[PDB]
């Protein structure tokens, strides 16, 4: 009966976790919590939540 | 894994007053190549962007 437009984030349960670090951070990135694998975010955070994970997988000083 | 996160812009449905109406609309959408998840325990599932409008002109002829 309703729609909503965002983007539909699919990632394996570990980057889900990061993502929602990323929320709790920042605020106003995840819409939805779908399932175990997929998130609902705000389009216009996508771009960042993907630049931040690659920083915090790629930066992270005990790799 | 980082490499297998993928994001699509479209749309989430929800709100589905029944079984049937959920299921109809998710098969249509299966059937034309543009369901990108659901999940039947809560009636929702998300539609590609390119996929939108043919999923609510079906639903409003229904």
């Amino acid at each position: 009966a309703r729609a909503r437009k965002g983007a539909l984030v699919q990632c394996d349960p570990s980057i889900k976790a990061l993502i929602l670090q990323i929320d709790a951070k920042m605020s106003d990135i995840v819409l939805e919590e779908l399932d175990d694998t997929h998130l609902l975010v705000n389009p216009s955070k996508v771009e960042f939540v993907k630049h931040e994970l690659n920083r915090l997988l790629s930066k992270n000083i005990y790799n | 894994e980082l490499d297998r996160v993928i994001t699509y812009e479209g749309s989430l449905y929800s709100d589905f007053e029944t079984s049937q109406e959920y299921n109809l609309l998710s098969k249509y959408a299966q059937d034309i190549g543009v369901l990108l998840w659901k999940d039947d325990k809560k009636k929702k599932f998300f539609i590609s962007k390119e996929g939108n409008s043919q999923v609510l002109d079906f639903a409003k002829r229904k």
